[PDB]
């Protein structure tokens, strides 16, 4: 570390170098900071969290007891130790709180002002975070399992939305038009994600072990279909063409977005070439999933190494994205963990499990 | 070593109640040395992972006075304790399966009582133990 502040100081490297690299040592040393928690609110498992993009300071969280909870993530007390205090609560007493599980929960990318979240009661609600009351709501009539807002897309404020139908609902913020839909799915799609590089580039992931890239201006189906093998079991597509050998129930754009994470009840992860969905064969090993819902899992920002965080039973399994070297196994929570969010302001991580808690884990020293 | 002979002599069936003597010269002995310890709890999965259920309860026990006495197993159970916090996820809630569940329900019960204690006893920092009580009050107690 002296060597690199040395390095910074005199111009030898790039201060570029001293960040990423630092950045990805905190990484490699994250841990369970009991120094740090999380206030519990959620009497249920809490299934997704969503650190806000701008500012990373709160931070949402979505129960399967239908509460929404808003935290503030700044140490705002003087001492050390400090809880992460529930700012805001969508509770069993809101008139617009969801009757079910909150599946996803999203900050509104560009401003802190606005959140949506979907539930399995068919609707997927926005919210307007200073008075804490539904802006709008879309029924939907089968139940979500995912929704998600481009992070890019300066233009169009679409809403992809993943219920068990085999369709892909695309909701309109702007003036509302939830009737569009992208078909070729067979069965419920589990995660949707668009690519943080390209504004109209949506990734689906059904049950069906197809995950497919839609352009959603396109008026011509999907762009691509993820396929295991690139082409060395070759069918006329009706049945092949599958990205997993189960549901794929997790997707992930890297940082870049240059690549795709998918991640299956066949109990693999693996990376797709975003813009030929082609496999790079990165092994990862066996990442054990068995989620019956979609998994949401992240990967890291602004590190020398991209990682990725990925619910492992129990435990949240940190791969190396580009080389599939499994860094380490995050052990602190007491069932299946559900949704692990990055803080990549200060590389800490937020894991929301089926105990009821959202753990805080923290680089150590 | 000794602390298997300890181990012997306390975890036995045959007079299963607890004995004061012995209990504090364990106590006496962890604290001289802390590797007595660290090879106690590999005792102690010995004893959980035996046949007997009384075994079981003494190895239970024995874990629980180390942790709250010596001082060494306090270093055990309250850090580098991801092995304490399983075997208190495995033990009162249900094996994973195909393996089922095979301690007493009177053992159950002890579990219960002793992580109701441990929550006050020692939760300075380690908060797992209520989320886990908590837990097993709102799925397999």
């Amino acid at each position: 570390m002296l060597g690199f502040l040395s390095a910074r100081q005199t111009g030898l490297e790039d201060p570029l170098r001293l960040r990423r690299a630092e950045s990805t040592r905190r990484v490699l040393g994250l841990e369970l900071n009991k120094d740090r928690d999380v206030e519990r609110i959620h009497g249920g498992g809490i299934n997704t969290l969503d650190i806000e993009p701008v500012e990373g300071r709160y931070m949402l969280s979505g129960g399967s007891d239908g509460v929404i909870v808003l935290y503030d993530l700044e140490n705002s007390s003087r001492q050390s130790y400090y809880t992460c205090k529930a700012v805001c609560s969508i509770g069993r007493d809101h008139p617009d709180v969801h009757r079910y599980s909150v599946e996803t929960v999203q900050w509104y990318p560009h401003d802190t002002g606005m959140f949506t979240s979907s539930s399995f009661d068919k609707t997927l609600k926005v919210w307007d975070t200073n008075t804490l009351q539904t802006a709008d709501v879309f029924n939907f009539e089968e139940t979500v399992y995912s929704h998600h807002m481009s992070p890019v897309s300066t233009k169009h404020c679409l809403v992809a939305v993943g219920t068990r139908g085999p369709k892909v609902q695309l909701c309109d913020l702007k003036s509302g038009s939830c009737s569009h839909i992208l078909q070729g799915h067979r069965q419920e799609i589990l995660a949707v994600s668009w690519s943080p590089r390209y504004d109209y580039i949506l990734a689906t992931a059904s049950a069906d072990s197809r995950v497919k890239l839609w352009d959603v201006r396109r008026a011509s189906g999907c762009l691509i279909t993820l396929d295991q093998h690139n082409g060395k079991k070759s069918q006329a597509v009706e049945s092949a063409n599958t990205a997993h050998n189960g549901k794929v129930n997790g997707l992930c754009f890297t940082s870049d977005g240059l690549h795709l994470l998918t991640v299956g009840t066949d109990n693999r992860m693996r990376l797709w070439n975003s813009s030929n969905g082609e496999n790079t064969l990165v092994n990862y090993g066996k990442v054990c999933n068995n989620s019956k819902k979609g998994l949401k899992f992240t990967v890291s920002c602004g590190c020398s190494s991209e990682f990725v965080f990925v619910p492992y039973g129990s435990t949240i399994a940190v791969y190396t994205v580009y080389s599939g070297e499994q860094i380490t196994m995050l052990k602190g929570h007491y069932k299946t963990v559900d949704c692990c969010v990055f803080q990549s302001n200060f590389q800490e991580l937020y894991s929301g499990s089926r105990d009821c808690n959202i753990l805080a884990w923290v680089p150590s020293l | 070593q000794k602390l298997s002979k300890l181990v012997e002599e306390l975890t036995t069936s045959g007079e299963p109640r607890l004995n004061p003597e012995k209990m504090k010269e364990l106590k006496k002995i962890c604290k001289s040395s802390e590797e007595q310890l660290s090879r106690a709890y590999r005792l102690l999965i010995a004893q959980l992972t035996q046949e007997h259920a009384e075994i079981r309860l003494s190895a239970f026990q024995i874990v629980e006075e180390l942790f709250v006495r010596s001082h060494q197993f306090r270093m055990l159970v309250v850090s580098n304790f991801q092995e304490f916090l399983e075997l208190t996820l495995g033990t009162d809630p249900a094996q994973p399966l195909p393996p089922p569940r095979e301690a007493a329900q009177r053992l159950r019960q002890a579990t219960t009582r002793a992580v109701e204690g441990w929550n006050e006893k020692f939760g300075e920092a380690y908060k797992k133990l209520a989320l886990g009580y908590h837990f097993l009050r709102h799925n397999k107690k």
